[PDB]
């Protein structure tokens, strides 16, 4: 029953030590064992809730209307759902992007800085990413 | 039964609605960008506006105390 | 039986449709490039077009919520 | 039954420590155990699904039609299905290419950058690879 309800005592094995990789493996098993439930909840609860929230926000007039497609009429922006390992490892996605950039820099050096992968210039826009405005230190163009 | 129900409920609530990462993504349709032959220079401003809208939606959600109701 | 079904289905879903990497690749036919005597200079623009189409297709796929149906 | 259904519990061996290389070995065994199912699913589901998706997308007029071959008429761009270790190690393929470049640079040094293996110039194009556009930082030609 404890294995079925995904508690934490079942992983602990008396008798000897357990490696960190083993613990990660059992954690992967535990996260896997409920995949159907996270999927159905994501498809059922998250999307209609955010749609209703954005509709009420629009009707309150706190934000102007979304632009609509000229060809189809569909809204130009849609909505997603992130559950489980995806939410845990969006940071891993960022880490993979930065690791790709850094490995390219190691392979090529400062002579890399010319014509494939952007040096990505951190003062202005990623400051505006995650809210916050531009300028301040920015010596504007 | 009690321990299992409590543990599963807490873990599901925490995972489904993470406190740090955004639990949804308002993503611009670059399909419409291609269809309208949109200038790629405006994508930065569109992304900025979308992130402001995302954080606005999340703060409005957090205002009405959705975490306890979800739990 | 129930645990086996759940675990196998979850791992199959997460492997067949990885969340990070694209599960399909649109490859420009280099055979056609050779046959038409295409200039290798334009292959950069062709690759840009291919990656744009690839991300557009993946976004449209994720819009209709294919993950839950696949699971 | 646990070994057959490919759970993580039967993997652990009571009594003594297990090395990371051993764990990788038996993970390879597990990934090998259902290779036929991954192959048949890749042949049956992934490919027709993406073909139908792209056909719907084209019919929506959202993206212009694919070029067709002059000699044969087949589209100039085709598709491929990635499953399992291939998906896990596309990053490993990238790492192999970058490691080959780095090993060449180590072997040849500053004098490398002359006439065999390109220093791959990272500012412009890989900023347009994985989407996003060029320029911004790029002092245009």
């Amino acid at each position: 029953l404890a294995f079925a309800f995904m508690l934490n005592t079942a992983i602990q094995r008396p008798g000897e030590r357990v490696t960190a990789e083993e613990i990660r493996y059992m954690a992967q098993e535990l996260d896997a064992g409920i995949s159907g439930l996270y999927s159905i909840l994501s498809r059922e609860l998250q999307l209609p809730l955010v749609r209703r929230l954005i509709h009420i926000l629009r009707r309150k007039r706190k934000l102007p209307d979304f632009p609509r497609s000229e060809v189809t009429g569909e809204p130009l922006i849609k909505e997603k759902a992130v559950t489980g390992i995806e939410a845990i490892g969006r940071g891993d996605d960022r880490n993979k992007l930065i690791d790709f950039i850094t490995t390219a820099n190691q392979a090529l050096g400062p002579q890399a800085m010319t014509q494939f992968l952007n040096v990505e210039e951190a003062l202005r826009r990623l400051a505006a990413s995650g809210s916050i405005d531009t300028t301040n230190l920015v010596k504007t163009k | 039964g009690a321990r299992g129900v409590g543990h599963m409920t807490s873990k599901l609530a925490v995972t489904l609605f993470p406190t740090n990462e955004h639990f949804f993504k308002l993503e611009i349709d670059s399909l419409a960008i291609l269809a309208s032959d949109q200038n790629p220079e405006m994508i930065t401003e569109f992304d900025s506006a979308l992130v402001k809208v995302e954080q606005a939606v999340m703060r409005m959600f957090e205002t009405i105390g959705g975490r306890a109701a979800m739990h």
